[PDB]
C-alpha cells in the first residue's frame, strides 16, 4: 500500500521522493499520456505535468485554494521547461519566443 | 548507499508575505565606465556614493558626474631591473656594457 | 595529447652548459643596461646616431635571443623535474606551465658569481612552485596552507606510525603524539576528504543516478505556510479588537508595521510621553492578552 | 505571457550574451570553508547572482519587505528572493578568440564547406601546429615584383 | 557446501576424505597458492624468501556472539614463513600472524557485522579445447576450427579459410601459417611431409608458405607480433617461450591440464600436475584438425590412446564446470597476494641488507582488505532468505 | 624578409580574420557558375558547399558566432553543492572545469603581460582551446578527461544527449502526488458508474478537503485541530467523509 | 509486420508481371529460368535465379505453366512482394489496397477483427513526399525528399520565368525513415 497527499520532495528536482519512509510517490509513465492525449482531456495534463511535478510556486497557491475552497488557479508556466532553455542559452544559442 | 539521507543548502527560508506597495524610497546614479557606458544603479535613498565601483560588465568606472578623486595609490611591478640592481651595481652595468658594446663596436 | 608535440616541440633544444650563460648573462644585462639606457636616453633627449642606436637596439635584441634561448634549454629542465609528481592533485600540463613560471622568477634571480649550477638555483623556485601550485589548485574547497603543513605532517606520522602499529591507529593516539586534542585531529579528519561526485551510478542497474534520494530539511513545506498568512490574519482579527493606543504601542513596538524592534523612548518619542506610560500601559496591555477568550483561538496558533 | 506564436532560435553573438549575465567572476573558488559563506569573483557569487538568504545582504544591514529592489553598497547585492539564483546567467571574457566545436568536429565540417578547407588540414590549424596566410596585399608585390 | 570449505583449511576429516576415494597426493588449497607462489625471488637473484605451514588458531567467540555482538565470526591464521640469503643462506624462519580469517558454521553459513550472508555458486565453462565447424553462406562450404582457452592468458585459434588454407592467428594478429610455427619452432620441411603428409590440404601450406629459413620467417613473426621493430634473438625463440613455456604469466588450469590430456588422448596414466604447454599438442591438434577436416571417425597418436574424432559441443557440462567458494576465495586469496607481493619484491631491493626480518616485508593489511573487500559488495554474496526453511535451503 | 606584405598567423584569431574578410556573394554566384557549368566532384562539392553558403545566404545572421570571445556560465543552482549530515559534501562535476578554464584564462592573462618566447604562449593556448573544448563535451577530441576511478565526467552534452536527454528528462515521465496503489478483488454487487474504496487510504488521500470541512461545521479551531485530529484519526472524521467524497 | 510497415526488401522474393503478354519458362543451374513475352510486343523481359525451393503461384485457371498468358502486374512465384516496383509499375492507389490485404491478412490469421481505416490513416502518412529526379529551375537537390503539396504549391507559381521541368517521382520510404523528415525539430531532437 502507498499514498499520498503531501510530502517530501526532491532536491535537485522538485518531484516527490519515494522510499520507505517516504509515502512513496506514484510513477506516471507514457503511454498512459498517449491515452490522455486519446481522450483529449487536456486539462488534465495541464493538472498532471505542473502543479503536481514540478512548479513549485503553484502548490502553494492551489493547496492554499483548496484550503479556503476558492476558485482553481490557472496553471502557470512550468518552470521545469525553462530549464532547459537557459541550458541552450548556456552553449551559444540565441533561443527566442516570441 | 541507497538509503533515505538528507542533505543540506545553505542560505535562509522565509514564509514572508507578498506585496508590492509601501517600499523604501530610492536614488539613482548612471556610473560610466571606461568603454562609454550609463548603467543606471539604483541605490536607496538614504546612502553614499563611492567613486568606484565594479558594474554590470565586470568593471569598474567612475560616476555620473566628473569629480576625478584620484587616479593613484597604484604600485609599479617589481621589474627584472630591480631584481638586477639588487645582485649587481650601476658600475657592473656601465663597465659591462662598455664591454659588450665594445664587442659590438668593435663587432 | 600534447605531450607527443610538446616533447617533440623541446626536443629541437640544444642543451648548455656555465660558461655560456656567463657570458649570456652579459648579453642580457646589457641589453637591460641598454634598455635603462635608452629610457633614461628618452628623459634627457639628446639622442645618440643609428650605430649608437642600432648597437643597443641590436643587444636589446640579443638579450632576448640568449635569454630565450635559455629558456628553451631549460623546458627539458622543467619536464625532467616536474615528472614524477604525477598521480595526484593535477594534470601535467599544469605542472609545466607552473614550473615555467617559477623558472621565469629564477631567471629573474639568478646570478653567475656566486658560481653554481643553474638547476640546482632554480630548483627551489621549480618546487616551490609546485607547492605554490598544488597548494592551491587541488581541492574543491581551498584549504590554508598552514593547515597544508599539518595534513602533511599529519599524512606522515598517520601512514608511518600506522606502519608502527601496523594497523590503524587511533584519534587519541595521535592527539598523543602529534600532542593535540583528538577533536584536532578529528576535524582535520573531517576537513581532509574529497567531495563525493553526484552523477555516478548507485552500484547496479544502471538507469538511476544518486541525485533521485535527495531529502531536504529547509524544504518549502505546504502547510505551515498558509499557517503563517492565516495565523497573520487572526493577529489581525484578535488585535484590531482591543483599543486604539496599545495598537499602536504593540506594532510600533514590536517591529509589526514596520519591521523592526525600538527602544522605549522611540515609540513614546512620537506619543510625547514617558517611558513609565508606555510600561504601564502595555505591561497592563501584557495582562488584557492574558486574559483567556482570546487565548483560546491562539493557543493551538503555538 | 502564455500567449506564445513561435520559438525561434541562432547562435547567440557576443554582445547579447554580455547583455544577458549580470557580470564576470575571475576566482575559482566556491565557499569559505568554515564560516560556508560565497566567496567574492568565485562561484555562487552573491554581488551578481543574489542573495542567498532571504532579503539579507552580506552586510546584514537590511532584512525587510520595504527594503526591496534597493541594492546594499557595503554588500553590493540587491535586496531579493533566493530562488531567483536559478536563473542568472554568467559569463567569462577570453584572452584569446576561441572558435566552437560543433562546426569544426561534426560531420560534415561546415567550417569546412564555409572557407573551403579540408578537416584534417583545419585541425592542426586549430591545435596550433602550422601557420597559413590569411591575407596579402597584390599592390605592392604587384607594381614592385 | 560442508565439503567444498574443508580444502582451503585442508581438514585432516578432508585428508582421509579425499584420501580413501583414490587422491594420491592431496595437497592444501592455501597451500595450492603457495608452492605456485613460494619461493621469492629478487631481480638481482641475491637473496630469497619463503612460504610454509598453513594453518588455523582457534575461535574467539561463539556463534550467539557473533550474531548477537555483530561482529565477524573469524579466527587467527598463521603461515610460517623464511627468508634466505642466496649469498651465505640464512635461516630467518618466523611464523607470522597472517590475519583474521573468516569461518564457516555447521549450519554452512557466515557472519558479516552480524549479518548472515551466503555464497552464490558461479557456472562457468571450463577452459580447454572447443573445437567447431561452421559452414558458410557464400559458397557453403565446410571451414573447421578450433578455439583453445588457457586460463588468465592469450588465445590461439586454428581455423580453415573459405579458400585455402588456415588461420593461425595467435591472439588476433590476422593470420599466421601452419609451417612457419613448426619451422620457426625448429623443425624440418622435411618432416612437415613424413609427419604431416596425408594431411595433403597443408601440403599447400607448405607450397604457399612463401618464406624459406627459420628466423628468416620468424623476424617476420615478430613482424606480425608488434609490428615494426627490429628483432633479436630474444624476440625470435625466447619471447615467444615467454608465451608458450613460461609458466609465469600462461597458466592454463589444472583440470585444463587434465582436459588437454582427457581430449588429446595423451599419457594419461600419469600422475601429473603442471600448467605448461608443449608444442606437441599443438601439432596434435593440427594433425587431428586435417584429420576432421579430410573427413575421418577414428584418430590415434604415437605414444598415446586412441581418439574418436568427432565436434565439440558448447553447452555441455564437461565444457561448463562450477567455480565452488574454496575456488572464489582461493581466486581472492590469489589476487590478493597480487596485491600484495607487487610490492614485497619490489621492496626486496629498496629495503636495507641484513637488517630485514620477514615481519618487516610482509603487508597483512592488503590482505584482509581484500576478503572483506570481497565479502562487500558481491553479488556472490547474498544475504540468506530466512523466511522458510526450504526457502534458506 | 617581405613580412612586410603578407599576414600569416596561427589559430582562432587568425581564423576570426578569415571570417571578418570573407563575402558571402561572389562565393554563392560562383558557386552557381559551378553548377551551371560543372558535374560530377566538381558540382557535388559546389552542391555540399553551396547548401551552407545559401544557408548563410539566406538568413540576416553573420558566421561571427562560430569563434568566441566570451564564454557564458550557467546558473548555479543548476550544479548545486550539498552538504550531508557529517560534513558529508556533494556537488557538480562541472565546476573544478569551470576552475580550469579561469585558472588558464588568468595564467595566459598574466603571462602576456611580461612577454614570453612563443613555445609558451601556443602551449598555453592550446591547453586552453582543450579546456573549452572539454567543458562542452568530454570525449569528442582524444583521451576522455576522468577523474577519481578513472571515470569519465559529465559535459555540458552530456546533461544533453544520451539517456539523460529530452526524453529521458521530460517524456520519461515522473511521479506526482495525490496517488497511490493497492490490490485490487472483486465487487460483484457494484454497478458499472460505482466502484469501492478502501477508507484509511481514501482518508490518507483526502486529507487537505475533510481539513476544510470539518474546521467550517464548529468541530475545530484551525488547520492544526484539523491536521492532529486526522492523525489521531478521531471517530469524527467518518460521517464527514462520505459527504466530502 | 514490423518490417512490413518499415518497407525494406522481404526475404521472400518473387517479381510480379511488367508487361501483358506470354511466357517462356525454362529451368536453370539450380534456380529455374523466366522469360516473358510482352504482349504489343517488344523487349522480352528475362527473370534469372529464383531458388526451386521457391515454387510457382496459383492463378486463376489453376497453375502458372509455360505458354501462359501474362497480365500486367502477376506476381510470379510465391514469397512476398516488393512495394517500390509495384509502385513504379502500377500506381499508388493499387499499393494501397495491397499493403492493406497484406497486413489484413495477417490480423485475420488469428482472427482478430481490426477496422481498415486506421490501417488507411497509417497509409496516409506513407506518400506524401516526392523525390528530385531534374532539378528543373528551381534549387531542388536531386537526391532528395521534398513534400508533393509543397512541390505543387512551389509550381503552383508558374508565372513564366523560364520553365520548371523538376522531375519526381511518388516515393514511398519506412516509417521511421519517413518519421525524420519533419519540421519540429524538437521531436527530431527527440531521436
Ligand atoms: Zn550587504
Amino acid at each position: 500500500i502507498h499514498a499520498r497527499s503531501t510530502g517530501p520532495y526532491s532536491m535537485i528536482t522538485q518531484q516527490p521522493l519515494g522510499g520507505k519512509a517516504q509515502f512513496g510517490g506514484q510513477r506516471f509513465g507514457e503511454m498512459e499520456c498517449w491515452a490522455m492525449q486519446a481522450y483529449g482531456a487536456a486539462y488534465t495534463l495541464q493538472e498532471l505535468l505542473t502543479i503536481k511535478s514540478d512548479d513549485t510556486v503553484g502548490r502553494v497557491k492551489v493547496y492554499e485554494a483548496i484550503v479556503k475552497g476558492e476558485n482553481i488557479p490557472e496553471p502557470g508556466i512550468p518552470e521545469s521547461f525553462k530549464v532547459l532553455l537557459k541550458e541552450l542559452q548556456s552553449l551559444c544559442l540565441n533561443v527566442e519566443v516570441l | 548507499a541507497d538509503r533515505v539521507l538528507r542533505g543540506s543548502r545553505l542560505g535562509a527560508v522565509s514564509y514572508e508575505t507578498d506585496r508590492n506597495h509601501d517600499l523604501a524610497p530610492r536614488q539613482i546614479a548612471r556610473y560610466r565606465t571606461d568603454n562609454g557606458e550609463e548603467f543606471e544603479v539604483p541605490f536607496a535613498d538614504d546612502a553614499e556614493i563611492p567613486g568606484t565601483w565594479l558594474c554590470r560588465n565586470g568593471m569598474e568606472g567612475t560616476l555620473i558626474e566628473g569629480d576625478l578623486p584620484e587616479p593613484k595609490k597604484v604600485k609599479p611591478p617589481r621589474t627584472h631591473w630591480d631584481m638586477l640592481l639588487e645582485r649587481r651595481s650601476i658600475e657592473e652595468l656601465e663597465e659591462l656594457l662598455k664591454e659588450r658594446l665594445e664587442l659590438i663596436r668593435s663587432r | 595529447d600534447s605531450v607527443r608535440a610538446y616533447l617533440k616541440q623541446i626536443g629541437k633544444v640544444a642543451l648548455l652548459n656555465a660558461e655560456e650563460e656567463v657570458e649570456l648573462a652579459k648579453r642580457i644585462e646589457a641589453g637591460l643596461y641598454a634598455t635603462q639606457l635608452m629610457t633614461e636616453l628618452s628623459e634627457r633627449g639628446e639622442k645618440l646616431p643609428a650605430a649608437q642606436r642600432r648597437d643597443m637596439m641590436w643587444i636589446c635584441r640579443d638579450g632576448d635571443r640568449a635569454k630565450n634561448h635559455l629558456l628553451e634549454a631549460n623546458l627539458r629542465l622543467v619536464v625532467s623535474l616536474a615528472k614524477r609528481y604525477t598521480g595526484r592533485g593535477m594534470a601535467f600540463l599544469d605542472l609545466i606551465q607552473e614550473g615555467n613560471l617559477g623558472l621565469i622568477r629564477a631567471v629573474e634571480k639568478f646570478d653567475y658569481t656566486k658560481g653554481y649550477k643553474f638547476s640546482t638555483y632554480a630548483t627551489w623556485w621549480i618546487r616551490q612552485a609546485i607547492t605554490r601550485a598544488m597548494a592551491d589548485q587541488a581541492r574543491t574547497i581551498r584549504i590554508p596552507v598552514h593547515m597544508v603543513e599539518v595534513i602533511n605532517k599529519l599524512g606522515r606520522i598517520q601512514r608511518e606510525l600506522l606502519q608502527d602499529l601496523g594497523r590503524e591507529p587511533t584519534p587519541e593516539e595521535l592527539a598523543k603524539e602529534m600532542d593535540i586534542t583528538p577533536e584536532k585531529v578529528l576535524e582535520i579528519q573531517q576537513y581532509a576528504r574529497e567531495p563525493i561526485s553526484l552523477d555516478q551510478t548507485i552500484g547496479d542497474e544502471g538507469d538511476s543516478q544518486l541525485g533521485d534520494f535527495i531529502e531536504d530539511s529547509e524544504a518549502v513545506v505546504a502547510v505551515d505556510a498558509v499557517s503563517f498568512t492565516l495565523l497573520q490574519d487572526q493577529l489581525q482579527s484578535v488585535l484590531d479588537t482591543l483599543s486604539e493606543r496599545e495598537a499602536g504601542v504593540v506594532r510600533l513596538r514590536f517591529g509589526l508595521t514596520d519591521g523592526q524592534p525600538r527602544t522605549l523612548d522611540e515609540i513614546g518619542q512620537v506619543y510625547g510621553v514617558t517611558r513609565e506610560r508606555i510600561r504601564q500601559i502595555e505591561s497592563k496591555t501584557m495582562s488584557k492578552l492574558r486574559h483567556p477568550s482570546r487565548s483560546q483561538v491562539l493557543r493551538d496558533y503555538l | 505571457v502564455n500567449f506564445f506564436d513561435e520559438l525561434r532560435i541562432g547562435l547567440a553573438t557576443a554582445e547579447d550574451i554580455r547583455q544577458w549575465s549580470y557580470g564576470e567572476v575571475k576566482k575559482p573558488e566556491t565557499i569559505n570553508y568554515r564560516t560556508l559563506k560565497p566567496e567574492k569573483d568565485g562561484l555562487f557569487c552573491e554581488k551578481i547572482f543574489g542573495p542567498t538568504r532571504d532579503w539579507e545582504c552580506y552586510c546584514g544591514k537590511y532584512k525587510r519587505v520595504r527594503f526591496k529592489g534597493i541594492i546594499c553598497e557595503r554588500c553590493g547585492v540587491e535586496v531579493t528572493r533566493a530562488k531567483v539564483r536559478r536563473e542568472r546567467m554568467g559569463h567569462i571574457e577570453l584572452a584569446a578568440p576561441v572558435t566552437h566545436i560543433w562546426y569544426f568536429k561534426g560531420v560534415p565540417s561546415r567550417l569546412g564547406y564555409l572557407l573551403d578547407l579540408a578537416p584534417k588540414d583545419l585541425e592542426k590549424i586549430i591545435y596550433f601546429a602550422a601557420y597559413v596566410i590569411t591575407s596579402v596585399d597584390e599592390e605592392m608585390r604587384h607594381n614592385e615584383l | 557446501q560442508t565439503d567444498s570449505f574443508e580444502w582451503l583449511i585442508g581438514s585432516p576429516r578432508w585428508r582421509e576424505s579425499a584420501a580413501e576415494r583414490g587422491d594420491v597426493n592431496p595437497v592444501g588449497g592455501l597451500e595450492e597458492v603457495l608452492y605456485e607462489l613460494s619461493p621469492i625471488e629478487d631481480f638481482s637473484g641475491s637473496m630469497s624468501l619463503s612460504f610454509s605451514d598453513p594453518r588455523f588458531d582457534d575461535v574467539k567467540a561463539p556463534v550467539d556472539e557473533c550474531k548477537d555482538k555483530d561482529m565477524t565470526y573469524a579466527a587467527p591464521l598463521f603461515v610460517t614463513a623464511e627468508f634466505i640469503n642466496n649469498n651465505t643462506g640464512e635461516i630467518k624462519s618466523q611464523t607470522v600472524f597472517m590475519g583474521d580469517f573468516p569461518m564457516m558454521t555447521e549450519k554452512g553459513t557466515f557472519i558479516i557485522n552480524g549479518t548472515e550472508r551466503v555464497v552464490v555458486s558461479q557456472l562457468v565453462r571450463s577452459p580447454g579445447v572447443y573445437f567447431d565447424e561452421t559452414i558458410d553462406k557464400s559458397t557453403d562450404k565446410t571451414l573447421h576450427s578450433v578455439k583453445v582457452i588457457p586460463s588468465r592468458g592469450a588465445w590461439l585459434e586454428f581455423d580453415v579459410d573459405k579458400r585455402d588454407t588456415v588461420g593461425v592467428r595467435i591472439d588476433r594478429k590476422r593470420r599466421q601459417p601452419v609451417t612457419v610455427l613448426l619451422k620457426a619452432l625448429g623443425w624440418t620441411s622435411e618432416q612437415i611431409v613424413e609427419r604431416f603428409g596425408f594431411s595433403e590440404i597443408m601440403r599447400s601450406t607448405l607450397e604457399k608458405d612463401n618464406t624459406v629459413g627459420t628466423d628468416e620467417a620468424l623476424l617476420d613473426i615478430y613482424r606480425k607480433l608488434r609490428p615494426g621493430e627490429p628483432p633479436t634473438k630474444e624476440s625470435a625463440q625466447t619471447l615467444l617461450e615467454n608465451l608458450f613455456f613460461k609458466e609465469k604469466r600462461y597458466d592454463l588450469a589444472r583440470v585444463g591440464r587434465y582436459k588437454v590430456n582427457k581430449k588429446l588422448g595423451l599419457h594419461v596414466g600419469e600422475p601429473i600436475t603442471s600448467s605448461t604447454l608443449t608444442e606437441e599438442d599443438v601439432v596434435a591438434t593440427i594433425e587431428y584438425l586435417v584429420r576432421l577436416h579430410e573427413g575421418q571417425t577414428t584418430m590415434t597418436v604415437p605414444g598415446g590412446v586412441e581418439v574418436p574424432v568427432e565436434t565439440d559441443d558448447i553447452d555441455h557440462f564437461g565444457n561448463r564446470r562450477l567455480r565452488t567458494v574454496g575456488e572464489l576465495i582461493q581466486n581472492q586469496i590469489r589476487v590478493g597476494m597480487s596485491r600484495m607481493e607487487r610490492v614485497v619484491r619490489e621492496r626486496m631491493t629498496t629495503q636495507d641488507v641484513e637488517a630485514i626480518t620477514p615481519q618487516t616485508l610482509i603487508n597483512i593489511r592488503p590482505v584482509v582488505a581484500a576478503i572483506k573487500e570481497f565479502f562487500g559488495t558481491s553479488q556472490l554474496s547474498q544475504f540468506m532468505d530466512q523466511n522458510n526453511p526450504l526457502s534458506g535451503l | 624578409r617581405y613580412g612586410e606584405y603578407f599576414t600569416g598567423a596561427m589559430g582562432a584569431e587568425s581564423i576570426q580574420k578569415l571570417i571578418e574578410n570573407f563575402d558571402i556573394d561572389a562565393e554563392a554566384e560562383s558557386l552557381r557558375d559551378v553548377i551551371r557549368n560543372g558535374k560530377g566532384q566538381k558540382k557535388l562539392r559546389a552542391l555540399k558547399r553551396l547548401k551552407v553558403v545559401a544557408a548563410f545566404q539566406q538568413s540576416g545572421n553573420s558566421p561571427m558566432g562560430m569563434v568566441l570571445d566570451a564564454v557564458p556560465v550557467i546558473p548555479p543552482e543548476l550544479r548545486p553543492m550539498v552538504q550531508l549530515d557529517g560534513g558529508r559534501f556533494a556537488t557538480s562535476d562541472l565546476n573544478d572545469l569551470y576552475r580550469r578554464v579561469i585558472n588558464r584564462n588568468n595564467r595566459l592573462k598574466r603571462l602576456i603581460d611580461l612577454g614570453a618566447p612563443e613555445i609558451i604562449v601556443n602551449n598555453e593556448k592550446r591547453m586552453l582551446q582543450e579546456s573549452v573544448d572539454a567543458l562542452f563535451d568530454n570525449g569528442r577530441r582524444g583521451r576522455p578527461v576522468t577523474g577519481p576511478g578513472n571515470r569519465p565526467l559529465k559535459s555540458l552534452s552530456d546533461l544533453l544527449k544520451g539517456k539523460q536527454g529530452r526524453f529521458r528528462q521530460n517524456l520519461l515521465g515522473k511521479r506526482v502526488d495525490y496517488s497511490g496503489r493497492s490490490v485490487i478483488v472483486v465487487g460483484p454487487q457494484l454497478k458499472l458508474h460505482q466502484c469501492g474504496l478502501p477508507k484509511l487510504m481514501a482518508l490518507e488521500l483526502f486529507k487537505p478537503f475533510v481539513m476544510k470541512r470539518l474546521v467550517d461545521l464548529n468541530h475545530a479551531q484551525n488547520i492544526k485541530s484539523a491536521k492532529r485530529m486526522v492523525e489521531r484519526q478521531r471517530p469524527q472524521v467518518w460521517d464527514v467523509l462520505e459527504e466530502v467524497i | 509486420v514490423q518490417e512490413l510497415f518499415e518497407a525494406r526488401v522481404p526475404r521472400g522474393k518473387a517479381p510480379i508481371a511488367d508487361v501483358t503478354g506470354r511466357v517462356r519458362l525454362e529451368d536453370g543451374e539450380r534456380f529455374y529460368k523466366i522469360t516473358i513475352v510482352p504482349d504489343d510486343g517488344g523487349e522480352e523481359v528475362v527473370y534469372d535465379k529464383i531458388s526451386k525451393r521457391q515454387r510457382l503461384r496459383v492463378f486463376k485457371e489453376r497453375v502458372l505453366s509455360d505458354g501462359d498468358h501474362v497480365e500486367v502486374g502477376q506476381q510470379l512465384m510465391e514469397g512476398s512482394a516488393d512495394p517500390h516496383e509495384v509502385l513504379r509499375v502500377q500506381g499508388p492507389r493499387e499499393v494501397q489496397i495491397h499493403l492493406v490485404r497484406e497486413v489484413q491478412e495477417v490480423y485475420r490469421a488469428q482472427g482478430v477483427s481490426i477496422h481498415d481505416k486506421h490501417i488507411e490513416v497509417i497509409v496516409r502518412q506513407m506518400l506524401r513526399r516526392v523525390t528530385i529526379i531534374d532539378s528543373g529551375s528551381t534549387e531542388f537537390l536531386p537526391g532528395s525528399l521534398i513534400d508533393r503539396a509543397e512541390f505543387e504549391a512551389e509550381n503552383r507559381r508558374v508565372v513564366a520565368e523560364g520553365g520548371e521541368p523538376a522531375a519526381g517521382r511518388p516515393v514511398l520510404m519506412g516509417i521511421t525513415k519517413a518519421s525524420l523528415a519533419t519540421d519540429s525539430w524538437l521531436s527530431a531532437a527527440s531521436f
